């Protein structure tokens, strides 16, 4: 309630020159009322007249009905910020000492000077690639100034802190002005080429890291980095970052030389401008006290939102007889016992699995009689097929004749890493196998990152210690030879045993379409990089066979992307690093009662993850929308606060008010209200309380809760008729002639959306919905009142069990400690009071007996096992080859649509004893509306419930026709 | 079809599950065919062979009686025999017998279904105990040359 | 955790000593 | 090599819960040598170990 009232205020901050709410309501009686009430306004302002006697004229419009937007009417030119932003120049601009990175580029130089001609010029090494303007953040940042500099008391202190860093960006952008971003919210040379190329991206940074402090630490740190940081582009957030490997080892739950390491990197970080942070660690040395480790947590989750260290591909590129090693029989294990079907029809199953595939060049194609720009690895298959060219059995030769592009992955304090990118004939002759491969693993703990529905906990609590950082060694060209000889020795089936074989080959000398300028180099490679089925699986039988190589009694041995580790000082680290070194490979071979990994810390006993998600500052341009770009910045900031770091909510929200935004004119802009932002539909944003999820209750929202689905798909005039052409429907067909026998089609229609629900992502459907959504969706606010509803959702069916459930004060004392110390209280709370859980809950039914049988190749969702479940024995489509089951199936549907999975409840033990304040969807029901008053208060809460048998039969019909919701952006399932 | 009247016979419901799990079983269009050559080359390679089973699945165990009134048993490996009988004395024989009063302590060496021999008492039960248990292969030489 | 955080408590104990006695061993 | 018939032979992982804390074996190519040496020396030296 308080996000609507406040946009009021940012409108108003923004726009000195009409605000004319607009009020729905499901009531008839008031609707038109709501209508009269609206036509008097627009008429009043475009008159000129007041509007104070319409809204008193109007009391049961504002207390009674619901705010559907606020429309805008201005007339200015938005260029506020050039006059508003002054006020804060008051201090000195910044100068960044050209003399700090390695790579020339990488030093904040004038973009003149990097790029002198505009043919010249990229913003492909700062580029924010968000859909949200530096004059917006820094809109945003005056509108909370503006607001809180009256605060008092403590809450002043956080606006001083607030007010004197703003200033240093404040001061330093107004030197050379606020740069103007285009429609595609990039920064073109006109623009940039007068100012420190550098600035753009690092006002988003210091921005987003101001705009997050509260106590004085806060503050110390957020100056640090944001001065550093604008002259330091390539190793403050490596160097801020760290000792924090070595400062887990130092708390209870050393030798001398470890402490040495750890001095250097004090010096270091020292050497290199900074001051208060290497100050605060050192004062933490010198008692080591958990209870003050909080500390020196926020100091590893802050190096990150510094920002992006983007360089130039080729600079990326270029970093790159004892080998017991090439174990990686590992490989045999994994495939020993499966002539399994998988494994004979393995083209099948990679053709089918391509919608989960990894991407290619866009190719050029043409379906009927038009041309089209897809990169989408499917679709080069559809144009392959029918065209005779499809030919899988002979895999593209991936060296100099055919290299390989390149794609690549950027992280906060870490050496840009590059991606291959090779054709679909490798990922057919490469799903099948690793397919099998990962079943091996998912039983098998060593592997960490598969073993069952484990979560990060599981990990945590296994670590009766050794850990390391083999990541450079993953793309050692040593490397290579060992791991590619070991797949390959390992290595219908024999056809699949022999085309995955052949990769390897192709691979052992594969050369790069590495470019460098405006021209396309091609430069060999002698390391591995990722791009294959294989990639992530065999990275990790690679880094297992290393540790058991290198490993004066075995308790537990682990592997986990770029970390490996063991239960089992100054002797041993000795002789393991240069047991590293012998095999000529970089890493940073630790020992120690901690460990820190790329994933997880455990200091002191406790687990900590890193909370650095830069928030105003992406890594790549994807192709997410403006609003979808929102729900996406919504769920990084309650991950970070969840982890640690936390960005002030009030900024957040005016974020999501300049991101939601779309104007209908060009002097009138149209603000999405909180009930339209919240409520759970396919548009929803974020929540009105973070950490808790609302469900329709009130008339209103399910009014405009059925009301909303109906403008959700929206068909694209390319996606129908791209399945028009002989190549869909051959293509279509081809899959299915070698997957079915009857009739199908319940098989047959999945197969065709599951192309036509990605198809989209090509700019002229994706850009073509995206554009024609925003007409139909500012009419649909316009006026509804006009829906056929018959579908019914989770809205539908909790609405109904509410009203009986009776709620009484109960209560739960605290009996589990802490051991995720970041947790925010209230979350914290739960978890103490009913503990959580280190497991996934089944939310795909692939634990069920059907869907065993099922395991044909093919593999049903979900949805279709939800469907096929809801039918008679007789239709009961086992069509593919080949139960009372029909329970199960449900149950993963249903949490499937609570994101039971995902956000803080993932964190939850919702079968926790403690949670005998109940008294399956009417208890999980009961669970989650006792979890979230805690959540909301603190308390807890007890529920009865008396329904009636009659009430339960019609229930049980609504059961069995529940839709879904899409928007992916509410995707908050960090570990 | 015959998984269907499979449900049937049984008689099942809504969260009262009993024999429920006997048939993440059916796809045979697959494992009788395996089931059938893997058992015969068995025998002749005569190779010993392990076994993947579940505790709730007593179907699936009564089935077991037929393999084992055939394969002489040695042909099986010694820790599998254990597991697969004592789970068949266990859970299977005695607790619908009125035998129960113990449900069968164990401690390994010896053998663990031989000792049921020995045990109870009933005829028709009895001579299939010997039958299996005593059940070796007849080592015979000459066939139309060595 | 604790058979761990007490195979270091326990490798400086062990040392010192193993060492106060190598102080009555003249050797290089 | 041998260790490979090893394992073959061996039955590596079969139920016990402390497994590759025998084949940490390994470095032989060296241990045997270590182990030789070590050996006499002792001897001669009239070293205890």
């Amino acid at each position: 309630g308080k996000y609507n009232l406040i946009l009021s205020e940012y409108l108003s901050f923004i726009y000195n020159s009409v605000q004319i709410p607009i009020y729905y309501s499901s009531n008839s009686e008031l609707e038109n009322r709501c209508i009269e009430f609206h036509s008097k306004c627009l008429e009043n302002s475009k008159n000129g007249l007041s509007l104070r006697k319409l809204f008193v004229e109007y009391n049961d419009v504002i207390e009674n009905a619901t705010l559907l937007s606020i429309l805008s009417y201005s007339y200015d030119k938005y260029n506020a910020v050039e006059r508003k932003l002054v006020k804060y120049a008051k201090g000195k601009p910044l100068e960044a000492d050209l003399t700090v990175n390695e790579l020339d580029y990488e030093n904040n130089k004038m973009t003149s000077e990097l790029f002198p001609t505009a043919e010249e010029y990229t913003d492909s090494l700062m580029d924010p690639a968000i859909l949200t303007s530096l004059s917006s953040n820094l809109n945003a940042v005056m509108f909370w100034l503006e607001k809180h500099e009256n605060d008092v008391a403590e809450k002043l202190k956080v606006y001083k802190r607030r007010l004197d860093l703003f200033t240093i960006v404040a001061s330093t952008i107004n030197k050379y002005g606020v740069p103007r971003h285009n429609a595609k919210y990039r920064y073109e040379y006109d623009v940039m080429k007068d100012k420190p190329y550098y600035l753009v991206t690092w006002a988003n940074s210091s921005i987003e890291m101001l705009m997050s402090v509260f106590s004085h630490d806060d503050y110390l740190i957020a100056k640090e980095l944001i001065v550093l940081s604008y002259s330091n582009r390539s190793t403050l957030a490596k160097l801020v970052s760290s000792p924090m490997s070595i400062l887990v080892a130092l708390v209870d739950i050393v030798p001398d030389q470890t402490f040495d390491e750890l001095n250097q990197m004090l010096d270091n970080m020292r050497k290199a401008g900074l001051v208060d942070i290497p100050k605060m660690i050192q004062d933490w040395l010198v008692d080591r006290s958990i209870e003050k480790f909080p500390l020196m947590a926020k100091i590893y989750s802050w190096s990150f939102h510094v920002g992006f260290r983007k360089q130039k591909m080729l600079d990326a590129a270029l970093d790159q007889e004892m080998y017991e090693y090439t174990l990686i029989d590992e490989v045999v294990k994994m495939l020993e016992e499966p002539d399994d079907h998988l494994l004979r029809d393995s083209e099948l199953a990679g053709l089918l699995s391509m919608s989960s595939a990894s991407n290619g060049e866009s190719r050029q194609l043409k379906f009927g009689r038009k041309t089209i720009f897809s990169t989408k690895k499917n679709m080069h298959v559809m144009d392959d097929m029918a065209n005779e060219r499809y030919t899988p059995g002979i895999i593209p030769p991936v060296n100099v004749d055919k290299p390989i592009p390149l794609g690549r992955r950027d992280v906060p304090g870490r050496r840009t890493r590059i991606i291959f990118i090779l054709p679909y004939e490798y990922f057919i002759a490469q799903h099948a196998v690793v397919e099998k491969m990962l079943i091996y693993a998912k039983h098998t703990r060593e592997y960490a990152e598969f073993y069952s529905q484990s979560n990060q906990l599981l990990s945590y609590g296994d670590v009766f210690v050794l850990y390391t950082d083999v990541s450079q060694w993953d793309s050692s060209q040593h490397n290579t030879q060992p791991f590619r000889k070991g797949i390959i020795m390992g290595l219908k089936v024999l056809q699949t045993l022999n085309l995955y074989k052949q990769t390897q080959i192709n691979l052992m000398d594969s050369y790069v379409q590495i470019p460098d300028g405006n021209v396309i180099k091609k430069i060999q490679y002698g390391a591995v990089a990722s791009g294959e089925k294989q990639t992530k699986a065999a990275n990790s039988i690679a880094n297992l066979a290393l540790i058991k190589t290198v490993l004066h009694a075995t308790k537990i041995i682990r592997v986990d992307g770029d970390d490996n580790y063991a239960v089992l000082i100054q002797d041993v680290s000795n002789d393991v690093r240069e047991t590293y070194a012998r095999m000529n490979a970089k890493v940073k071979a630790l020992v120690s009662v901690g460990i820190e990994i790329a994933k997880r810390y455990i200091a002191g006993g406790k687990i900590f993850f890193r909370a650095g998600i830069n928030l105003l500052n992406n890594e790549k341009r994807g192709q997410s929308t403006q609003w979808d770009q929102a729900a996406i910045l919504y769920s990084n900031y309650i991950v970070n606060r969840l982890r640690g770091f936390e960005t002030d909510r009030e900024f957040i929200l005016t974020k999501i008010m300049q991101m939601t935004s779309v104007a209908i004119t060009g002097s009138l802009r149209l603000f999405p209200s909180e009930r339209v932002l919240t409520t759970n539909s396919t548009f929803k944003v974020f929540d009105s309380e973070d950490f808790i999820i609302e469900y329709g209750t009130t008339v209103d929202e399910v009014y405009i809760q059925r009301a909303f689905m109906s403008l959700s798909s929206q068909k694209s005039g390319i996606a129908d008729e791209i399945a028009a052409s002989s190549t869909f429907k051959n293509y279509v067909t081809r899959l299915s002639e070698q997957l079915l026998f009857s009739k199908n089609n319940i098989v047959s229609r999945g197969i065709a959306l599951t192309e036509k629900a990605k198809l989209n992502s090509y700019a002229p459907i994706s850009l073509e919905k995206r554009r024609a959504q925003i007409s139909a969706l500012l009419t649909m606010l316009q006026k509804p009142v006009t829906f056929k509803s018959s579908k019914i959702t989770i809205n539908d069916i909790l609405r109904d069990i509410k009203p009986f459930f009776t709620v009484s004060d109960a209560h739960l004392p605290i009996q589990y400690q802490k051991f995720m110390p970041t947790l925010p209280d209230n979350v914290q709370y739960i978890i103490q009071c009913i503990g959580s859980r280190t497991y996934q809950i089944e939310d795909d039914g692939s634990k069920s007996a059907i869907s065993r049988l099922i395991s044909s190749v093919y593999k049903p969702s979900i949805e279709e096992l939800y469907k096929v479940i809801s039918l008679h024995e007789n239709e009961i489509y086992l069509s593919l080859g080949i139960y009372s089951d029909k329970y199960r199936i449900l149950e993963s549907y249903v949490y499937n649509l609570l994101s039971i999975n995902y956000g803080c409840y993932q964190l939850f033990d919702f079968n926790s004893p403690d949670l005998k304040l109940i008294r399956f969807i009417l208890h999980l029901y009961a669970k989650l509306e006792v979890i979230n008053y805690a959540i909301k208060n603190g308390s807890w809460i007890s529920l009865f419930c008396n329904y009636p048998k009659s009430e339960m039969i019609k229930l049980w019909k609504k059961m069995w026709n529940i839709t879904s919701l899409r928007s992916p952006y509410t995707n908050a399932n960090f570990f | 079809a015959q998984i269907q009247k499979m449900s049937q016979d049984l008689q099942l419901e809504a969260l009262t599950i009993q024999s429920e799990t006997q048939f993440l079983t059916g796809i045979n269009s697959q494992a009788a065919n395996d089931c059938f050559k893997t058992l015969i080359a068995a025998m002749l390679s005569q190779r010993t062979m392990s076994l993947d089973f579940v505790t709730t699945n007593y179907m699936s165990l009564i089935s077991g009686m037929w393999l084992l009134t055939v394969v002489p048993n040695d042909m099986f490996i010694r820790e599998s025999l254990v597991a697969c009988q004592l789970a068949i004395v266990n859970t299977i024989i005695y607790p619908a017998f009125g035998m129960q009063r113990m449900h069968y302590r164990n401690g390994d060496p010896q053998t663990p279904f031989q000792i049921a021999e020995q045990q109870i008492q009933n005829f028709q039960v009895a001579n299939w105990l010997h039958f299996v248990n005593n059940n070796q292969f007849r080592q015979v030489v000459i066939d139309g040359v060595l | 955790q604790l058979l761990e955080v007490l195979k270091t408590k326990e490798e400086h104990q062990k040392e010192i000593q193993y060492e106060i006695l190598q102080k009555t061993i003249p050797t290089f």
